[PDB]
This record gives C-alpha cells, structure tokens and sequence, in this order.
C-alpha cells in the first residue's frame, strides 16, 4: 500500500502454494513516479502511465489539424472579409477549433467541464505592447482531461438468514 | 495474493452481518424507574442495542 | 489437541483470514472438547470460525 | 453595436464526392434581406396525451441563402458536393457546420441559390459570458 | 388603467435533460406585438350526432414567442431542455407552467424563437374577486 | 463461494470506459453508466436464485450502486470508483407445519 | 424529463458462433421514429368457455430496430451470431437480455436492420420507488 | 353534462399469482382517443336456415387500453396476474369485472398497453331511472 | 461524403446457358428511388418453447432492381441466363455474388426489371477499419 501510494510498480505471482512449481508474475498497477507539481502542489494528472501516451497523441493530432492554417490569409484590424477572398479571422478560427475538440470527446478527451473557458485564442498584437507585436502570430491555450475508465469496486456483502 | 479472484485488487470485499444500508429510522424515548444494581447513570439519555444489554 | 489456549490462537488466525483489511483466504477449523456437561459448556466463546465437537 | 441583428461573414468549403476535389474557404454574400435559419437540436418531440411527449431522433439543419460565386459550378451548390459552412453574426455568435449535405435542391436562375444543409451537429459559439457549459 | 391588455413579465427556467444543469428564472421580452396564447382545459370534444360529443384526453399548451437571451444556447430554447415558464399580464392574470416540453421546433434566425410548450396542467391566478373556486 | 463468484463476475468492468456526468453514450463508443451496470448485476443476482440465494424479500432495495462522487464531499472523490451494497439470504433449510387432527362423527 | 417517452442508450454485444469471438458492448442509434417493443410474460392464455383459460409455453421476445454499425459484418445482425442487448429509456427503465437469438431474418438494404430476439427471460429495472417486490 | 361520451375513472387491482401480493385499486389514464368496448351476453347465436338459430357458450369479454403505471412491472399488465377493473363513464354507467384474465398479449413499447380480459360475467350499473330489473 | 445511403456502381456479367457465350461486365442504373436488399446468413432460426430454436437450411438471396440494358434481350434478365452481380455503395461497401440464379420472374414492361437472385454465399467488403475478421 505504501509503495503504490508513492508512485511505484509492484509485481506479484499468479499462484501461491508450497509445491515449489514455476509461476509467472504480473503487474499490479501501471504507474509513473510522478508526484507533486512544478509549483509543489500535489495532484495525480500523470499518475497513470497511459496519461503520458495520451498527451503525446493529443499534441501530435492537434498539430496535424492546425496545419490547414498555414499560409491562409488573415484579418485582424477590420474583421470584414471582402467577397471572394479566401481567409479567416480570430472568431472563425476559434469556432473551428472548438468543433474539433467536441468531435474527439470519448476518443482522446473526457467531457469538458466548461468548454467556453477551456479554450482561448489571442492574437500576438493583443499580448505584446505597441510596436512590439508581429503579424500573423497566434497564442492558443487549451485544457483537457483524459478519458475515465473503471478502476475499483468496493463490495459490502451483508448476509442474512430466514429464521426458523 | 490470497484467493485468485481477489488477488489483483480490483475488488475489495467485506463480509459483516451487523451493517445496515438503510439510515436510522424514527427515534422512540422510554422513561421509567430503575433499581440500585443498575449501572446506567441517572438523568442521561443513552442508546440501546439489544435486550441482552438490559438487566445489567 | 485439547488445549484451550492453543485452540484460541487458531480461532484468532482464522479471523484474520476472514478479515476486511486485505485479500481473504477463507477457511474453517475443527476442534473437540471433552468433559462433563458443566465443563464443555464453559468453552463456548462464540466463535463462528470453529465447529466444536462435544464428547462425554 | 451590440444590438444590430445581421450576418457578417459566410465561409463555404466544398468537397466533390466523385473525385475528391477540394476548394478552400471562400467568402460569400447574401442576395437579399432574408437571413439564414438554424436548428441545433438533434431531437424532435411530438404531442401525446396527458402531457407526455414521444422523443425521436432527428437532424440539425441550416438554411443558407447565398449568391453563387462565379468561379464555382452551379452543380456543386446543389446536391453534387459536400459542404462545410460557417456563419458569423454582428453579435459575435459563430455557427460551424462540418460534413453537411444538400437536400431537395430547388431550381435556381444562376445567381441566387437557397441551400438546405443538414448535419449531425451544429456548433454554436456564444459571446463572452455564457452561463451554459 | 386596467383595460390595458398586454404582457408585463416573462420568466423562464431551464433544466438540461442530459446533464441536469439548472439556470435560474431569467426575465425575457417580446420581439413583436404578437401576444402569447393558452389552452388550460385538458379535454378535447368532437361533433358526433344529435348533440353528443366524444371526450378524449388531449393536453394543455402554451405558445410563447420570446427574444433569445444572449447568455443561453439556442438549443435550450428547443427540444433539448425542460422548461418552466410564467407570464403576467397587466390586469393581473398570472399563468404558471411547470415541467413543460417543446414540440416540433421551427427554424430560427438566432434572435426570435417561437416555443410550443405543452404540460399536464396550467395554473391561472385571477385578480381579486373571482367567482369560481 | 458467493464472494469469489461475485468478484469473478465484476471483472468484466475492469478497464471499461464509464460515463457519469453526461450519460448519453455516443455512437460507436464502448462504455457504460451506473444504471446499466446496476441492471446487469441485478440480472445476475436474480439468476442465481436456487443455486446460491433464496428468493429475495425485495430485490429492488437489497442492491444499490453509487459512484464515489456521490459519497465524498466536493472535490474529494476519485474518478472511477464505486460502492456496491448487496444483501442476500442462503437457501431455506426447512419449515414448521401445524397439524390439527379432528375426526368427525356426524355424517354431514 | 421524466415523462418523455423515448430511448436513450442501446448496447449490443456480439458473440460469433464459429469462432467464439466477442465484441464489447457497442452503442447504437435507431433508424427512425419507431420504438422497440417487449413481452416479458412467458405464458399465454387462451379463451375457453365460461371464463376459463388455458396456458401454453410461449417465450419472451424483443423487437429492436437499430442502425447497422459500419464496422460489423451485416451477417452478425442476422441469425449468424448471439446477441446481448440493453435498452435504457429516458424515464429510467432498463431492460436487459442475454443469450438471445434472431428469428426469421428479412432482407435489409444495408443500413436499417430490424431484429426479432427471443430469450428465456427478460429482466426489468423500474425507476426508484417501485411497489412490487 | 350527461350526453358526453367518455371515460371518467379507471381502477385496477392486480393479484400476483406466484406470490399472492395484492395492490390496492390504483387509478389509470388512457393513452389515446379510443374507448373501451364491452360484450356482456354470455351465449352466442348462429344463423340456421329459415329463421332458426344455434346457441353456443362463448364468454364475456372486455378491452381496456390504459397507460401503464410506472410503479408496476410490465409483466403484471400481461398474462402474469389477475385483474379486477372498473370503468365509470361520464353519463353515470359503471361496469365492474372480477377474476378476469388476460389473453394473447401483444408486444408493447412500454407505455401503451391494450389488455383483453375475459370473465364469467360483467355487472352494469345504469344511471338512475332504469326500466329493466 | 461517407454517410450518404445510396448505390454507386452496378456490374452484371451474363452467361447464356444454351450457347455458352459470355458478355463482359456491363454497368447499369436504377429505375427508381428504391435500393437493393440482402440476406447473407445461410441458416434460418425458428422459435421453439422456452428460448430454444430450430435451425434450417435456407439460402442467401438478393434483390436487384435495375434498368434493362437496350443491347441485351429481355429474356436474359429472367430465368433464361446466369448472373454475376456487384454493387458498390457510396460509403465503400461492396457486395459480390457469383453463379446466381433468377427465381419466379414476373412480367416487366420492358424497361424496369426487379431480379431476385439466390446463391450459395455472398461476400461482403467492409470499409477500412473493420473489427471482425
């Protein structure tokens, strides 16, 4: 119990007896050695080894999707787009990203507690002060949760008798 | 380890006939006399469990 | 054996195997008690983990 | 500027079914003063007796009147292509539709085309301060 | 001062079906000069012959045109939420509806929504001096 | 025997996606929610009548399932932990019958 | 939300008979507005003279119209595999079935499949607060 | 109102055969605009030649479409329990049936149930002022 | 487009039974809005008592409405020739049949023919990503 709560992997044999035959062990829990946080605040975001694998998959999948905005025309001062032009702006980009996130619910993410606040998009100009920002540079902030799977069940069995 | 089914630790099993799922029902208060041999303190509301706990 | 203290230790061990603090190894134990009626009844320490056999 | 009710931008992306040809997002404009319509609910209810309602599966649909772009064949605007549309209003609300389909096309004179797109789900992006997740 | 006929207040409370999210009684307003409509008797009759009539179950309904509140998704104003609405006129009559549902939603342009709510019963509060219990 | 058998049966939920907040499972997903889990267990318990249990006095009250989020206070529970409570009775052994013997002399 | 007559979830588990292969429970979606039907009383009465009846064996059946999953062969949905099904209505009722078999399958166009299933016993879970034991 | 053709109250009293449980006379509501139909003449006639008739046994039948009560298992409404019913029309007629049995149940989606009952006889209580004894 | 229910290509290869000549795979088109139907499970189940079933031989069939090719005699589209058909749906599914036979032909006006075909086995090609082997 102490080892598991401190981020360690414990293995045990499949069968137990004094016959002295051969047996093969198996892993009790698949857990990394992650504890505390960058700010020294405890949590369990990366407790499961599968969390690291999912994080890598999420990053690569998102990067591939965002490639479509490479070389696309953008408008940031006057948001109106003249008829016939191929382009986009901040709000339209934000909507497309939100749609992608919802589509993957149940595949890479669990249901978002508040989608309207877990995704944000801001242009470079709004962040940097005057005459310091660059054109066509965007900052994207996201916060997701990995899927939830059954972990443990506690049973409180309470026998009773039919008297007499 | 222990038995094969419960070794992996996915299920934690507890067997006890003294547990009740339903919450405690309504309360009834009984008041009366007692004799010297009784050990219970006078003028104190106390819980009761079973008939065998009486007498003493 | 017929040592009461030895039997008491066996009952305690079985309780642990039926305990809720860890995976369980269910089991049962058999013991015997011999003597007159007054003596035999004195060994009934309400043990659900044992089946005491009474002999004259 | 927060009270004006009207459309601001419309973007459409096609994907030919037979050949897979794709054309990037293009900005369109409205032909007249009529505005689009939406239905973001995928369920449709019917009136039973004593207040009960039968609940059944349905679709999310969008009606989008746009002016045909002179660089796209008229056939694509009708049921011979897949569509991915986005509409932004003046209030900031942004609708997003992906993997749509045109149903029961109506004959057009070559300039103004009314579209009846239906999709599994339409996504709405409210302005800041939404009270619903 | 009492002859005036018109609505004075509209309160609506939502309850998402899937997640159970609840939003308090937000006040609304009307988009145009079309007042709501009611039917508070849950019985429908039929012609038959010789003055007879067949009595069936039917429901009690309410048609409520309101202006969408910009902090609530459009879907909630459609068949994807349970609704509890109240209407107060100028004379004093107050209609209360609980555990209603929306049937056969019609496409909306994002601002004005016409809702067809049906519930097992609608409660009416007449001004002082009612003659009927 | 009941403990071992029940533990084996519940193994099928090990590593299965569980939805607790939004209970509508998308198309193609492989998962379950509390009500579906309870229904499956209720089926198993009722099936074993005559092999491990007698007739339940009230099968609708003797089985309960609650997610850990509904037991612990806010922001203290864990994701994917349940508490199952079951009550059962072993097969009935015997019975008592009262016999009132009464011969009759009158013919009708 | 407690008086809406509809279907919420549909899970099916297939067990191929020639290979013993098992496919986990997959959610499904219904093709049209019709609902499944049930029959849980496994005894049939026939009318004799003067109010007497006559019992017969019969079975417990379920009619489950669902949309074919594009990742499972069409043969499985017909009488070439075992089926375990669960249906959860909006009100809260759950109906479970195990070791069911398909009978007299009819031709299907490739998307909409209607399955007739028969099993020894069908279990039901009424919402909280039932009366019968 | 005495010339209105409709149903006012429906009371049923189940009796589980397998366990002897009895449930009080619960009230019910009907699912649609149809009405129950009755047949209270035990013997049946057949047409011979030249005005004669053959007389056969037959039974007394009932047909009661009623919405299922969400606190009673669906099996009870089918042929797995005794039934005792009473129907009170608006005009005043009251018709009672005891020790009835359900025959040839059909599949029901979960809400609408159409029971077919048979009993030895049905007693009719005409409004005040009858002619026959 | 991967959710459009429809047919993309239809190929038939006749083989005259009295002369042995073979006509290469020709393409065809539909006569109306109907779609083909399939049954791929050879064995057929029937309902016994108490959940059992009886299994019978049966066959694998197919229904293919197609427009008559004006360069092929009308006889070939009936019992007087062999058929080898292939149908490719829009989503990607491909159904193949060889050594089929036409059964109980019905009169046709000369353009629309609804062939019924039976074969020992029909092979199905699911889109990429199938689960079952």
């Amino acid at each position: 119990t102490q080892l598991q709560n401190n981020g360690f992997v414990v293995s045990g044999p499949a069968t137990t007896s004094g016959q002295g035959n051969f047996t093969s062990p198996y892993i009790y829990n698949d857990v990394t050695n992650y504890l505390r946080d960058e700010k020294n605040r405890p949590n369990a975001t990366f407790r499961d080894a599968s969390s690291r694998r999912l994080a890598a998959a999420t990053g690569v999948a998102l990067a591939t999707f965002l490639q479509q905005f490479n070389g696309l025309a953008v408008f940031t001062k006057n948001t109106n787009i003249k008829t016939g032009i191929i382009g986009t702006n901040l709000r339209l980009m934000l909507g497309k990203i939100r749609k992608w996130a919802s589509d993957n619910v149940g595949v890479l993410f669990s249901e978002f507690d508040n989608i309207n606040e877990d995704i944000q998009l801001v242009s470079d100009f709004d962040v940097q002060p005057k005459c310091v920002g660059q054109p066509g540079v965007f900052h994207l902030n996201m916060r997701y949760r990995p899927p939830v799977r059954g972990a443990r069940i506690n049973v409180n069995l309470v026998p009773a008798l039919f008297d007499n | 380890m222990a038995q094969d089914a419960l070794s992996d630790g996915f299920v934690r099993l507890c067997i006890d006939p003294s547990l009740n799922f339903f919450g405690e029902g309504c309360k009834i208060l009984v008041e009366g006399q007692i004799t010297d041999d009784a050990t219970a303190a006078e003028n104190v509301v106390t819980c009761v469990n079973s008939e065998l706990d009486l007498v003493e | 054996s017929d040592d009461t203290d030895w039997q008491e230790n066996l009952r305690d061990w079985i309780r642990s195997a039926w305990d809720c603090s860890k995976p369980q190894c269910f089991g049962h134990g058999y013991v015997f008690n011999k003597g007159t009626l007054g003596q035999v009844l004195a060994d009934g320490d309400n043990s659900a983990e044992l089946s005491r056999l009474a002999l004259p | 500027c927060n009270k004006q009710n009207g459309v601001k931008n419309i973007l459409i992306t096609f994907t030919h079914c037979d050949t897979g040809e794709v054309i990037g997002p293009i900005s369109h404009e409205q032909p007249d003063d009529t505005l689009p319509t939406y239905k973001t609910c995928a369920w449709t209810n019917t009136a039973l007796t004593n207040g009960a309602v039968m609940r059944s599966a349905s679709n999310a649909t969008m009606t989008l009147p746009v002016v045909r772009d002179p660089r796209v064949p008229l056939a694509w605007y009708q049921g011979c292509a897949q569509i991915d549309a986005q509409v932004e209003k003046f209030d900031g609300t942004v609708m997003t539709l992906t993997e749509g389909a045109v149903t029961e096309p109506e004959e057009s004179d070559g300039r103004a085309v009314t579209m009846t797109i239906i999709a599994a789900e339409i996504d709405e992006l409210l302005p800041p301060g939404s009270l619903a997740a």
